């Protein structure tokens, strides 16, 4: 399990600026923090981990004070359109955490051990803000107390208390389609694995016996209800069709993997979903 | 600037006459000054949009969705405005892709 | 160390080029330009992190800045306003959580005109009635119809200056309370032992260092430039 | 305004202890310093206080602070003549230069010195002259002129350092056509000596 506190600021010039956050446990969004807000939202009913309603409001007011802090701060710095990102949190184990800084889209500064570093290869103008920067003894306290303690204390109670929705099981459903290849007289046969919780799949085209090694994985793309989607394609001469296979395995299937064979099922589901082609592709 | 990659799917296996949810993904850009539109006919669609999010390449993405009913003749095409384009992308719905 | 800040007295006529510099020798990075105001406080103009590296304070307007060495922090007023008369402060520090360290001051006077006068000293022999009274004998120095208050008094007593049995006034007086642009007295004492005074070949001098005027300065009246000089008042001892 | 001192001004006799306050509303509240400034000098920093309940010292100088409070005292141990300054107290929202310095109004501390036998008199010096009320007791105050022509200053401390001998000192003058009254706007010892002419 990877915790991720994801920040994103937005400067346009001396007048506008804002923060919105984000917050991942795997991947699940488990808080949002809009820059509309004064609060700290929770996304789940689980979101306040294994502390109490002080416990809290104590950790939420020491990222009020920050958030406000951040965006003066910035904007000193630059003296020295901005887009800076924040990647703040703990991996999971014991345990190891990290906070890392991206300046216009480039990874640039870590805070490693008692300070802020650049990282190898970060741009030289960086070095009087960061000489400025970690000359508040203050701030290099309660970052140290975030990174080493509190961050592996809270992950260690919100994946107890989101026992429960990290478990789940989501079936996957399958369907089949097909375009024309880019290659002549060839056709790419497609199969579509949609809505099934927790992330691993295995997703391959079969001749019965055999795994078929031009089977292409697709990238995994969300759902809104937090499920996933992925395609994998598979490469054929036309008239190859008859006699291939999808096969998926997923955890929430039992052994009872789905296969689903080009061609009766796969004929009622075509005949559903005709179109006159417009715009293909 | 990076210019954004557009995916349009749907949730369900579409079926025509049956009510769905298409899936507008938008990764991969930068700024994260994005506008995105999801059209019916060529027509603007109440459409939801998630938190946006960055993924550990700094790349950012959202998922932009919306209710609707597929047909063998109306169309469904995702339009995206970035500071990387000149022009605003739109890229149809294509089930069979 | 210290910090420097030159020059110590300055009068300026509306819009003109008023540069204020200053200096300091620990080396350190961060350099501060505040005003002090009656009552007011002190307001940070502008703040330095480093070499080309400036930052506008809470009150940067009609006020620019220049830092093209660590070791020193101009302020420079493109165009002098009456407002912008007031007692300038330098500082410095370390980036981090050390002490700050503050310049003498800077008394800045901007005028619509100088139609500005230079003082008049007299000095005022101790009483007979004290001499025969207390066995001490006092010296009243008085430094009337000067503009502005940028004076500097001393007594000087057989060529050398005397601090011992010397208080000046801390505050001058308003020759005329009601006006603005009224003209200021000071009084300063000395106190001598009765035989000290009686003795005729002491020698006792009231100075007043006043700075006004520099000789680039415009001027046309019947009157003399007042310019940066010395008044001075003398007095002997008396035997009779 | 977020900074506020308490006393405005203090008058403490020479070798006593004077107690010095600051309140504020600064957040966040990183550090507060306490400065001392003599008429026509700059500040001087006298101590810093960083930590949420802190004590700090400086020779006859020593300081608190309550974060929680949001207040700080300034302790003067035995206070000398040249304690009498305005006392500054500023607190910074952030520890390194980044951060807003805000600034009090200030304490004025005067310090008077113990003169231990009392010999008031009004002098006449010298067709210019000059009156002088001298040897008056620290406890008295020189009022102002309420006359046009008239012009009296202040109270002045002097030391004739090899007699180890201190002194008060006022000086009145007019261009009106009397020393003897010069000074009746204030309130004069019973037993001051005014020499006739
Ligand atoms: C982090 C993991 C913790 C996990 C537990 C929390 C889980 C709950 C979910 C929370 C959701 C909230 C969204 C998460 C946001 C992303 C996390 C980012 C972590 C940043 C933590 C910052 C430390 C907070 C300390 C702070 O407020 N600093 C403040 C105030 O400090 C002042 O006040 C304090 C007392 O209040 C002290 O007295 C201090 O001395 C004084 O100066 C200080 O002002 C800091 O400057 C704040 C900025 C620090 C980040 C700078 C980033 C460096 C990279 C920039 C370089 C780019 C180039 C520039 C052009
Ligand atoms: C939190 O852990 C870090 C290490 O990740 C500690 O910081 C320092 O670690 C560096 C190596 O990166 C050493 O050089 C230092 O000796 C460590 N600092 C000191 C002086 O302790 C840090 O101490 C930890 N902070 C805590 C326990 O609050
Ligand atoms: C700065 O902020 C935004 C740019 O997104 C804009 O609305 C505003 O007008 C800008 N101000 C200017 C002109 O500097
Ligand atoms: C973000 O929020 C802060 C405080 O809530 C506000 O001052 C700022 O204007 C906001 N940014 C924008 C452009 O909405």
């Amino acid at each position: 399990y990877t915790f991720r506190c994801l920040q994103m600021s937005s400067f346009a010039n001396r007048s506008w600026s804002r923060t919105d956050s984000v917050v991942w446990l795997g991947d699940l969004q488990t808080h949002r923090w809009s820059n509309d807000s004064a609060t700290i939202s929770f996304t789940k009913p689980w979101s306040q981990g294994k502390l109490s309603n002080q416990q809290w409001e104590k950790l939420q007011h020491m990222f009020q004070v920050y958030r406000v802090s951040f965006t003066r701060d910035i904007q000193e710095l630059v003296k020295m359109p901005i887009e800076i990102q924040l990647s703040a949190g703990c991996e999971m184990y014991a345990s190891e955490s990290f906070l890392h800084v991206a300046f216009q889209g480039k990874y640039v500064v870590r805070f490693w051990g008692t300070s802020w570093q650049t990282v190898p290869g970060a741009p030289s103008w960086l070095d009087l803000p960061i000489k400025v920067l970690n000359a508040d003894q203050g701030t290099s306290a309660t970052v140290q107390m975030l990174l080493n303690d509190t961050c592996p204390l809270f992950v260690r109670g919100l994946l107890e208390a989101g026992k429960s929705d990290l478990e789940k099981q989501e079936k996957p459903v399958a369907w089949l389609s097909s375009v024309p290849s880019s290659a002549h007289g060839h056709r790419q046969l497609v199969c579509h694995v949609s809505g099934f919780y927790p992330k691993p799949v295995w997703v391959m085209w079969m001749r019965g016996d055999q795994e078929q090694q031009g089977t292409h994985r697709g990238d995994f793309l969300p759902n809104a209800d937090e499920t996933w989607y992925l395609q994998a394609t598979l490469d054929v001469e036309a008239g190859e069709e008859a006699g291939l296979a999808c096969r998926v395995k997923h955890s929430s299937l039992g052994g009872q993997d789905i296969i689903l064979y080009w061609g009766l099922h796969h004929i009622l589901d075509a005949q559903k979903m005709v179109w006159n082609h417009r715009h293909h592709h | 600037q990076k210019t954004p990659q557009i995916q349009v799917y749907s949730r369900h296996p579409p079926e025509n006459g049956k009510p769905n949810i298409l899936n507008c993904y938008v990764t991969q850009f930068h700024p994260p000054h994005i506008e995105i539109q999801m059209l019916k006919n060529g027509k603007k669609i109440k459409v939801e949009m998630s938190d946006m999010s960055f993924s550990k390449d700094w790349s950012f993405y959202i998922l932009a969705h919306t209710e609707f009913t597929p047909t063998e003749t109306d169309t469904y095409a995702c339009r995206v405005k970035h500071a990387s384009m000149a022009e605003p992308k739109t890229v149809y719905w294509d089930r069979d892709m | 160390m210290k910090v420097t800040q030159m020059p110590r007295y300055l009068i300026k006529r509306m819009g003109e080029n008023v540069l204020l510099e200053c200096g300091q020798d620990m080396s350190h990075e961060t350099m501060y330009w505040y005003r002090q105001d009656p009552g007011l406080g002190l307001q940070l103009i502008y703040i330095s992190y480093d070499v080309d590296s400036n930052s506008e304070g809470d009150i940067p307007k009609g006020y620019r800045v220049s830092r093209k060495k660590r070791e020193h922090f101009s302020l420079i007023l493109d165009s002098a306003k009456t407002n912008q008369t007031s007692v300038y402060f330098c500082a410095s520090s370390s980036t981090g959580l050390d002490t700050q360290y503050f310049g003498p001051g800077t008394r800045l006077l901007v005028l619509e005109d100088l139609k500005v006068f230079p003082p008049e000293v007299a000095v005022f022999e101790p009483s007979e009635a004290e001499i025969s009274h207390t066995q001490k004998a006092t010296l009243v120095c008085l430094a009337t119809g000067f503009y502005p208050d940028h004076v500097e008094l001393s007594w000087w007593v057989n060529g050398k200056e005397v601090h011992s049995g010397v208080c000046t006034d801390p505050q001058p007086l308003k020759e005329q309370p009601a006006l603005n642009d009224s003209r200021y007295a000071l009084s300063s004492r000395l106190r001598v032992s009765a035989t000290f005074w009686q003795n005729p070949r002491n020698h006792f001098r009231c100075q007043v260092q006043f700075y006004g005027l520099s000789e680039n300065d415009e001027w046309t009246q019947d009157r003399a430039k007042p310019v940066t000089q010395i008044v001075s008042a003398e007095a002997w001892g008396r035997a009779d | 305004t977020q900074v506020e001192q308490s006393p405005q001004s203090l008058v403490v006799r020479q070798g006593e202890n004077s107690v010095l306050q600051c309140n504020y509303s600064v957040t966040p509240d990183n550090h507060l310093r306490w400065f001392k400034q003599d008429t026509g000098k700059g500040l001087v920093s006298l101590t810093v206080l960083v930590d949420q309940k802190d004590k700090t010292s400086n020779g006859r100088y020593s300081a608190t602070l309550d974060k929680d409070a949001k207040h700080s005292t300034l302790h003067i141990t035995a206070t000398l003549l040249d304690d009498t300054a305005t006392y500054i107290c500023v607190v910074g929202d952030r520890g390194s230069a980044l951060g807003r310095l805000h600034f009090g109004a200030g304490t004025q501390l005067i310090v008077i010195p113990d003169i231990q036998n009392p010999d008031p008199a009004v002098y006449q010096l010298r067709d210019k002259s000059v009156c002088l009320f001298t040897d008056f007791d620290s406890q008295t105050n020189v009022s102002q002129s309420k006359d046009s022509d008239v012009y009296i200053t202040d109270k002045c401390v002097l030391d004739m350092r090899s007699m180890d001998f201190k002194s008060n000192s006022a000086v009145a003058w007019s261009n009106k056509s009397a020393c003897a009254n010069a000074f009746n706007n204030s309130i004069i010892p019973e037993d001051t000596f005014f020499p006739s002419p």
